[PDB]
């Protein structure tokens, strides 16, 4: 949000302010093997040519930094029983460098809506063809703690890559899925081995309640409709337990 | 209790009664969902199992696995006054007589029962 | 969040160490990062209780 | 309503009760069939607890959760005759009072009554 | 057909009850154990569906879709003596009448009511 | 439990990763169900919903065969657990189609 | 503590007895997850082993390797009142006295129990 | 519970307690076989932990987990005499006092003792 | 006995506290050492689970797995002045008398009692 000015000019004081306070745009050289697979998913056979489409155009709204389809926590049902097939054309956006979580206001995702679609939706007067209706969506955040015990046993290199790799996970994990333990254990076995101690637990902050989770019996966090997991912290507890013993 | 831990309102289910009387916020009234990714929670089948279950055992009588009409008979006991059990002393002034009065179903005692038959 | 670099180089007592693995590219979340050490001079001089 | 729609006939499947009086073909009674493996439905869930708990909610009582006999306490309300409300007004000759007769739960009026007391 | 066949007791789950008076042995008041992926079994709901309907169906009424209240009317009429038949002939002097009697509901016999009032 | 709707590439390398799996089983060595989740959450990613069961064939009873609480396929030793056959089978309905 | 540190409550798990007071959040009540995979803390068998070594220890008796139910002895010299020591000196004053007063276990002073006597 | 489900009987492994009396075959006393292939069952361990937690609970005392000597400290409460409350109301006739009768740990009402008390 | 068979002292590991009073050199104080290759040795299970269960069989007590809390139950036994059972005879002046003498709880003999209130 501020900033000063490199070189001095006279009657211009040196504080500047970023209007707006991000910085969008920045994207590095495309290399060839994801050249590759993009211009393969050209050629073949697509259904859905549509929502595909607009994934890759909403794709370039400035900060948007991941686009996700409806999760699976997002289906619907009738009265008799049978999945319902949605008519118009939605999906998620994550602005992970810019917002906490990357789960941006509702303002936001509106105007990207409006750009997208028109006003009123469906009539040719926006980037999506005619007859062409649809929504972008937001989630809100429920915030979830993981604790990892087993650890200190561990070189420091893999204690240390395995944090890194469930902070990453955690933090790209779409809106409408859900946190399974067996997803984290399966990002912890494939480093520290298959025979090494190891256990992880979700839970939620001072064990408050929150709207959108619901703890399964398994340990896992089942998370409804426009809400997203959300790291608060990883935490080790190395209970002194080590190799030697000392 | 017998309601869905994390499920939704009566307007936005199916299959769903509102307006039931809960004792306090705490506990409200939630339905299970419309979403192919919802199961029945086991302990609310054991809740709703419970209720029925004592139900059932009311009016002393036992429960039989076998047949199944029990709770219609526990009903039908209900709705059964002749196995209402006889009344081993003699009644007074002070007691009171059910019967239909100008419509709805109501009590008496048998000191207005004397007064009009006096009259 | 702060850089690092390769040219990291660490005085113990009167003895200069390297890292010997690759030093990853940026400072760790948790704020502490261990990292294996060699010495940069062969022999038994490099042997300390620091 | 509470029962399965994709389901099989009572006499097709077991635990099945049959002979059951619906209004009409249209609201079919359809059970689980033990063949192919099949998830309860929710909504059906969602209709059983409508039920129990409308039921709980007659008589003007409340739904509790921190215990489960609610519909126990229902059933000794009903039967009980004594709960029945006291009656603001005299019992009129035309009013009608309860009572077995001759085995049967039925009710007679106040004239018959004031016809024996007098005869 | 209730109380699912590998259940555990009261205090081994969650939401159960206790002093499930049930005849035989062999008839086991049991409930889901509470552990991952357990799931309700089909025909313990065809026996509770089996149950509600028995339930609902008794005192001659008949079911219906479009209501999630029949067993409250049901039971509305279990209670509202108002709906019980009117006696066709003259009752005589060995028949009962159910009232409140020293806090308790009980029976009397015609001949003690009669003796009461000529007194 | 849940393979139809994933192209038909990917079910086929699921099937040949879990034959090959089951066939290099060491003896007296349990068949837990965690291993062979871990199957498909590789190459179905973390999206997909795959649940996986183990049973042994018409339900019949083998000698040195138990099922734990979790469903893992314990094995008494001097055992080897070898494959009869993998079948996909689709009974969650999904929007996968449309 | 004897709690798990990478834990559950109650809800999430089975033979898990929470409303455990504890001093804080940083003692908090967590056990074993239902898996087949997890292994019990040795660091933790430690903190159940020295609970039960210091309990035996109580009362100046010393833990003893052939008898399994050392505790047990532990319990009866806890409740055996007369095993308590003679009070090596005169009564006096107010010492106060324990009994069973209206019901409640408690104590009373020597001269609340002369007052009565007296009388 | 605190056994071991799939365990062996006392007398077939090592420091296996004999002669348990239990409620019935329903919880059966089984202990971890000798063998090799075996581990602590964490949910049995639960029930360790919660049984010792509840321990410590009572007598409304609280959990500490940085002390390992909770257990002790309970139990000589439980001991101690004036760790029980003292008494305000005035003792009736019939209550309880309670120390050394024939070497035995029992009570005896007030009348004993000031009927002795009179000689 | 209840402690590892290859352990360490008490200052060798966490979780372990010393002080531990023990009937010779054999079987002493050793805990689980800080090792992560060491899993817990079944048969102290088997020891631990012999303590409690005979320390849950005392005052002829009978252990019920389905519940968490009986050995908090036997406690409130050791505690409960009330549970002392009537004594059968007459007291004598030899008998002892319970309760707290200047913090210093311990027994009287109804020999001083006598001699004090007889002043």
């Amino acid at each position: 949000t501020d900033g000063t000015l490199v070189t001095p000019v006279p009657g211009i004081s040196s504080a500047v302010t970023a209007y707006g306070g991000n910085f969008c745009g920045g994207s590095d050289e495309e290399e060839c093997e994801q050249f590759r697979t993009r211009y393969l998913q050209r050629l073949q056979y697509q259904p859905r040519f549509t929502v595909e489409w607009l994934k890759s155009k909403a794709a370039e709204w400035p900060c948007v930094t991941d686009v996700f389809d409806l999760g699976p926590n997002c289906c619907a049902v009738n009265a008799l029983g049978e999945v319902v097939c949605p008519n118009n054309f939605e999906f998620y956006v994550l602005f992970r460098d810019t917002f906490d979580c990357g789960l941006a206001p509702q303002c936001v995702v509106d105007e990207i809506t409006d750009w997208l679609f028109g006003s009123p939706q469906g009539l040719g007067l926006g980037e999506a063809e005619f007859g062409i209706c649809g929504k972008v969506r937001t989630a809100a955040p429920v915030k979830l703690d993981i604790i990892l015990d087993g650890l200190s046993c561990a070189t420091p290199a893999q204690s240390r890559v395995v944090e890194e790799r469930v902070t990453d996970f955690v933090n790209r994990l779409p809106p409408s899925t859900n946190l399974t333990i067996d997803q984290l254990r399966f990002i912890g076995l494939q480093v520290l081995g298959p025979s090494f101690n190891f256990n992880v637990a979700i839970r939620s902050p001072n064990d408050a309640v929150q709207p959108g989770l619901r703890f399964t019996s398994c340990g896992d966090a089942e998370i409804d409709c426009d809400y997203k997991a959300c790291l608060n912290s990883v935490v080790v507890i190395n209970n002194n337990v080590t190799t030697s013993g000392c | 209790g017998i309601f869905f831990s994390g499920g939704l309102a009566c307007n936005l289910t199916v299959n769903a009664a509102c307006g039931i009387a809960t004792t306090g916020d705490d506990c409200p009234a939630l339905y299970y969902p419309p979403k192919c990714n919802v199961q029945v929670d086991p302990l609310q089948m054991n809740a709703v199992i419970s209720e029925i279950a004592n139900a059932i055992n009311a009016f002393g009588n036992t429960y039989d696995c076998s047949r199944l009409d029990n709770l219609k008979q526990v009903l039908n006991r209900a709705r059964n006054i002749c196995d209402l059990p006889p009344f081993g002393d003699a009644p007074d002034m002070d007691d009171r007589i059910a019967g239909c009065f100008d419509g709805q179903s109501s009590t008496v005692t048998v000191q207005q029962l004397v007064n009009l038959v006096l009259g | 969040g702060s850089a690092l670099n390769q040219g990291l180089r660490f005085q113990f007592g009167n003895q200069t160490y390297e890292p010997a693995s690759v030093v990853p590219d940026q400072l760790p979340a948790t704020g502490i990062l261990v990292l294996r050490v060699s010495a940069v001079n062969p022999g038994p001089s490099g042997n300390a209780r620091v």
